[PDB]
């Protein structure tokens, strides 16, 4: 410990219970590397993506990327691990230019401003 | 009964009681692994291009060696270049054909080659086998993969050690390993690599559930209810829409600008185009086997065959009186057929202005296609008082099947990739799955609401059925349900649903993926 | 200054924006409230983290065997100590104790005007904790205490139990 | 003249008791009433977008899918219960185990395959053995039901085995053959491959003389190779992934408090993940102060481990710097401007390398 960072020592004390919690039941799962018949399936749930979903929007609160799940855009436990500990939780991304984002008004945005061009009056 | 009536009939009548393909391969397969191996894996291409080229000059076929030379110089022009201009006898070729060339490898890059060019024996995989078994010789070792900056290469240097058996025998290890910068068992290593693979197979299915599959939705706004038909590239890459003002339209999927060949309109910036010619409703489209070519049908009685490379007709076929409902490419692009209004079905070439066979037979309109994947057979369904399905022969253009049992309008068909399964949709969400051979249904799935399924499709192995209806859902079904440990059919493995987007085309991708298609309309 | 370069070198699309190129070519409440500040300043970061950088798996085997050896000590220490004494939102264990009244309040939502996260902080507030003067809230900052000291499991395993 | 857009009213006449009459309402208007009107608003062009609508068979809640307030499920006696917790419902509560979903067939192949491919006998049999099963997870058609699974197994053998070279590189090749099937949908499964590559390319314990040190050496090279390719195919389904990575990476290079072979392993990682723009524009300004600062203390060193250690580390830099591209006395003064650039070390083997598109390219950051 003598080498380290307070920060990373902070990231441990905050992850630990959970990064704890995980690997115990990983390990359950795949006792003497033979795959247990008896312990709970691995599967998706609506309830983690919905999880992933709040952490993207407060991700997305740091202006790093480009998303449409809040719910303004159309209108017409809570563990404390990085996304990558629990991949049943993640959604792909979507190219920002065929994202499907509303006005007000409820007309779909249209992207692509470059190749647009104007009727004449 | 039927069957007294056929017996009587049938008493009545008397019935008593070659290597560039490889070099290509090879190719495509050695700038996939990863680069550290491929500095290894390139030694192998000239000793085989070599040995192939001149045992095609030996074997007579002179022509197909110039081929061979003049098309691959350009990826050995700055390496071989005397080499080249000396095979544009000497003693070369004969101190060539006396000595098998020398290639140092690895064991587990012998292993991984072996394995793969075992996959392929047939697609080409042979001629290669027996190129390096016979005018070929590679010294195995346990040392680690030679690169320029590679744990061997910088202990060799570092500690200024001799060359090896391997080393010894234009590019040579001497010059980077020097301080100025095992043989192979072929044949016999296959038949244990056979044996060894023959025992990882699956052979059973019991207990558990379906599988899981996963949707991409492309949604269309602001049509106005004049969208007619849909249609994706092979490859997903070009998505067609063909609407009730007569026209075509062609998008991106991905939005990158499109591509013409016209000079005139070079490195234009747009990714979505318009094909204009059309005097009526378009009904069908048909993306070719990327796509060059693309088929449309109208209610004028015309097929319009379209390029996508300068964006224009270049023909037009007049062999239909009345309209044309729909219109098929073959499975493999040169032959295609098309139904209508007036009860006939008709396969063309693109080589002729006129239909090659005309099938008689039906009593009502038709109403729905299909190909069989061989390309020999030809499937059709029509409406009202006959709603009977029919398989043509397109050698005879004979009809040589018959099912019957529906009872709604068909509006869909599709033929399984093995070859023998074919499922068929009515109005009443109903899907029907039929034996070709012995013209049996086999079963009937349910659960789909009224209103018609415009589109099915089946996985790679024919094993999942994924249908795409007007009622706003899409839903999986399986077709064999897994064997017993001991208003919806029990085989339905999902059922998602759209925010009001009927589906109009679903598709399997190679994966355990698919994509849709459907037109949003807020009320 | 490497970090503060390279945070505009990748698009959306995580591909390289050719304007950074072309640029860089160029020529008894006073101590709580420090606690409480200092505690959310630290886990502000911690959550940052979570977008910005990867974590070696190398240290995961350890945690679970502290936390092995602590569930086991708390097993042990019990037995011993009991015999002696002898809608939608994750609201917790308490929910159990207001399931009725809260599903009448929410087919009832029009009478009551206060907001969701607002009724469960005043449910907390006025949920229960649980002669002498000063023991009780005293007591209360000696086991909260307590339980941060076991927050440092990094080194309070040894002395846990009794010798 | 029946597609007038106009509403259609139906008078009412009443010829008697019982006889009522219809007629359609009609009113004739001024022509200045009709050639002075508004024209209608006009519709949007047409346009098209996408969404997710199903990952692995259950529909996020985004705002483009319906909500789950508003005859998707069979309720027969003969239908499966799995089926509801497939389909990831929130009311669902009996929660199927492994017997419950995947087939017996599948369960024995799993078994059959781990136990194949953790074979340590050096025999040759046994090493055809291994590769027969690596092959058969890479190409069969029928794996996915088990894409999870091997995830997590890969993740548990990383973890709990940091003592044993001959596992990770088993489970490295296991990753290699996963990505490689064209039939699995490997794009929300990227963080989870990348993990255990990461802790084993950028780990400072490894294995446990001169074949160990070969050994690691081999073993973070390949786990290099690996994420860098992991990081070329899945880079833009996950956004964030190459940013995280090579930030990471760069972040861990530079502290000198780190042995050689963590240095090496950071660089290896920055520039497998970043590219080239991202090493010639990070890792070349503080060349200079790197070489005094690690290589200078560690050239002192005569110890022949040490000796390797140093010239590993300067074939890797020389390596990163390389990867940019891949006449007189020009060429000397070039060079001479890199080792004032570069540094001593690095420069000189820069120099030496005799490239003139690659000098400018290094020059060309120097006013940085």
């Amino acid at each position: 410990q003598t080498y380290e960072d307070e920060a990373y020592k902070i990231w441990k004390q905050v992850t630990k219970k959970d990064r704890a919690l995980i690997a115990k039941e990983r390990y359950q799962l795949f006792a003497n590397n033979k795959l247990n018949v008896e312990e709970p399936a691995l599967l998706r749930t609506k309830a983690g993506m919905r999880r992933f979903l709040k952490s993207r929007r407060e991700a997305e609160a740091l202006g790093l990327i480009k998303t449409a799940y809040s719910d303004s855009s159309v209108t017409s436990a809570d563990r404390a691990v990085p996304s990558y500990y629990e991949p049943q939780t993640i959604i792909p991304d979507i190219d920002p230019k065929l994202q499907w984002v509303e006005d007000g008004e409820g007309q779909v945005i249209n992207q692509f401003e470059d190749m647009l061009q104007l009727v004449p009056p | 009964n039927l069957n007294q009536i056929v017996t009587d009939y049938l008493k009545k009548k008397g019935f008593t009681r070659k290597y560039l393909k490889a070099f290509l391969l090879l190719k495509n397969w050695i700038d996939n692994n990863l680069d550290i191996y491929k500095f290894e894996l390139r030694k192998l291409l000239w000793p085989v291009f070599v040995y192939s080229y001149l045992e095609l000059v030996s074997q007579g076929y002179v022509d197909d060696a110039k081929h061979l030379l003049e098309t691959l110089r350009s990826h050995f022009e700055a390496v071989h270049q005397d080499q080249l201009a000396l095979l544009d006898e000497n003693h070369t070729t004969r101190l060539y054909r006396e000595n098998k060339y020398r290639i140092p490898l690895n064991q587990s890059l012998s292993g991984n080659l072996f394995h793969f060019l075992e996959r392929e024996a047939d697609n080409g995989g042979a001629t290669i086998i027996y190129i390096l078994q016979t005018h070929c010789s590679v010294e195995t070792s346990a040392r680690g993969p030679i690169e320029p900056y590679s744990f061997e290469a910088i202990y060799r240097r570092a500690r200024n050690l001799d060359l090896d058996e391997a080393d010894a025998h234009g590019v040579t290890n001497r010059d980077v390993l020097d301080t100025s910068a095992r043989a192979r068992d072929v044949v016999m290593e296959m038949q244990k690599v056979r044996e060894n693979r023959d025992r990882f197979v699956i052979e059973g299915r019991t207990g558990g559930i379906g599988i899981p599959v996963s949707a991409c939705m492309f949604t269309f706004h602001n049509t106005l209810g004049t969208v007619s038909c849909m249609d994706f590239s092979n490859d997903h890459k070009l998505v067609a829409v063909g609407t009730m003002d007569s026209y075509i339209r062609v998008w991106s999927l991905d939005g990158k600008p499109l591509k013409s060949a016209l000079e005139n309109e070079k490195n234009l910036k747009v990714n979505n185009r318009k094909l204009i010619g059309h005097s009526g409703p378009v009904y069908g489209v048909s993306f070719s086997d990327s796509s060059k070519l693309l088929l449309s049908c109208s209610a004028d009685g015309q097929i319009r065959l379209w390029s996508l490379e300068i964006w224009a007709c270049l023909c037009i076929y007049k062999a239909h009186d009345g309209p044309v409902f729909r219109v098929l490419w073959g499975p493999h692009g040169h032959y295609f057929a098309s139904a209508g209004w007036d009860k006939t079905v008709r396969v063309f070439t693109q080589d002729h202005a006129s239909a090659v066979r005309i099938m008689v037979g039906h009593d009502t309109s038709i109403s729905a296609l299909a190909w069989h994947p061989n390309g020999t057979y030809v499937f059709s369904a029509s409406d009202e008082m006959d709603k009977s399905i029919r398989m043509w022969s397109v050698i005879t253009g004979n009809c040589v099947r018959i099912f019957t049992g529906h009872t709604h309008y068909i509006t869909a068909l599709e033929c399984a990739h093995n070859g023998k399964i074919l499922a068929s949709a009515d109005t009443g969400g109903n899907i029907f799955i039929w034996d070709i051979e012995k013209g049996t249904l086999i079963k009937k799935c349910r659960g789909h609401g009224k209103g018609g399924i415009p589109s099915l499709s089946f996985s790679a192995e024919s094993n999942v059925l994924v249908s795409g209806g007007l009622d706003c859902t899409v839903r999986v079904w399986d077709i064999e349900l897994p064997a017993d440990p001991n208003q919806i059919t029990p085989d339905q493995i999902s059922a998602f649903a759209t925010k009001k987007t009927p589906v109009l085309k679903v598709r399997f991708t190679r994966m355990n993926l698919i994509v849709a298609g459907g037109c949003y309309d807020p009320e | 200054r490497a970090d503060e370069r390279l945070n505009l070198l990748f698009d959306e699309r995580g591909e390289y924006n050719l304007s950074a190129i072309e640029s860089f070519k160029r020529p008894t409440e006073d101590a709580r409230k420090e606690l409480e500040q200092a505690r959310i300043a630290t886990e502000e970061i911690a959550k940052r983290s979570f977008h910005t950088l990867f974590y070696t798996l190398e240290h995961d085997r350890t945690a679970m065997l502290e936390q092995q050896q602590l569930e086991e000590s708390e097993k042990q220490l019990q037995a011993e100590m009991d015999k002696a004494g002898s809608s939608s939102a994750n609201l917790g264990a308490s929910s159990l104790t207001l399931k009725h009244l809260i599903a009448r309040i929410d087919q009832k939502r029009e009478r009551v005007r206060a907001s969701d996260a607002e009724l469960r902080s005043l449910m907390n507030e006025v949920r229960k904790n649980r002669e002498n003067i000063g023991q009780e809230e005293l007591y209360e900052a000696l086991e909260k205490v307590l339980s941060e000291l076991k927050a440092h499991t990094e080194y309070s395993t040894p002395f846990l139990q009794r010798v | 003249g029946y597609e007038s857009t106009r509403p259609l009213r139906y008078g009412e006449a009443s010829l008697g008791p019982g006889q009522p009459l219809f007629y359609i309402d009609d009113e004739e208007v001024d022509f200045e009433k009709v050639i002075n009107a508004p024209l209608p608003k006009v519709p949007r062009d047409m346009t098209f977008t996408a969404h997710w609508l199903a990952v692995e068979g259950v529909q996020p809640s985004i705002p483009q899918n319906p909500t789950t307030a508003e005859d998707l499920l069979p309720k027969g006696p003969g239908a499966n219960p799995a089926l509801a917790a497939l389909a990831g419902n929130d009311n669902v509560s009996f929660r199927p185990s492994v017997k419950h979903v995947i087939s017996k067939e599948l369960i024995l192949y799993f078994d059959k395959i781990q136990a194949a491919i953790l074979d340590d006998d050096p025999d040759e049999e046994k090493m055809r053995l291994r590769q027969a099963a690596l092959e058969s997870v890479r190409s069969d058609p029928g794996l996915h039901q088990l894409l999870p699974y091997f995830v997590n197994f890969i993740t548990n053998q990383v973890t709990h085995h940091l003592d044993d070279l001959f596992i990770l590189r088993q489970m490295m090749e296991l990753a290699e053959a996963v990505v490689q099937n064209p039939t699995l949908f490997i794009d929300p499964y990227a963080s989870a491959l990348a993990a255990p590559v990461l802790t084993c390319l950028m780990s400072r314990k490894l294995g446990k003389i001169d074949s160990t040190l070969r050994e690691q050496y081999s073993l973070r090279e390949l786990a290099a190779s690996l994420l860098s390719m992991i990081a070329r195919k899945y880079g833009a389904s996950n956004a964030l992934l190459r940013p995280k990575l090579t930030r990471t990476c760069l972040k861990h290079f530079l502290d000198p408090t780190r042995p050689p072979a963590v240095l090496f392993g950071a660089i290896s990682g920055v520039a497998a993940s970043g590219g080239p723009e991202a090493v010639r524009v990070l890792v070349l300004p503080n060349l200079k102060t790197f070489d005094s600062a690690v290589l200078q203390p560690l050239r002192e060193k005569a110890g022949p481990v040490a000796e390797l250690e140093y010239e590993m580390l300067v074939g890797g830099i020389v390596k990163a710097v390389q990867s940019i591209v891949g006449n007189g006395a020009d060429l000397t003064r070039e060079g001479e401007q890199v080792i004032e650039f570069l540094g001593p070390i690095v420069g000189q083997r820069i120099a030496q390398l005799r490239n003139h598109t690659l000098n400018r390219s290094i020059l060309e950051v120097r006013h940085l």
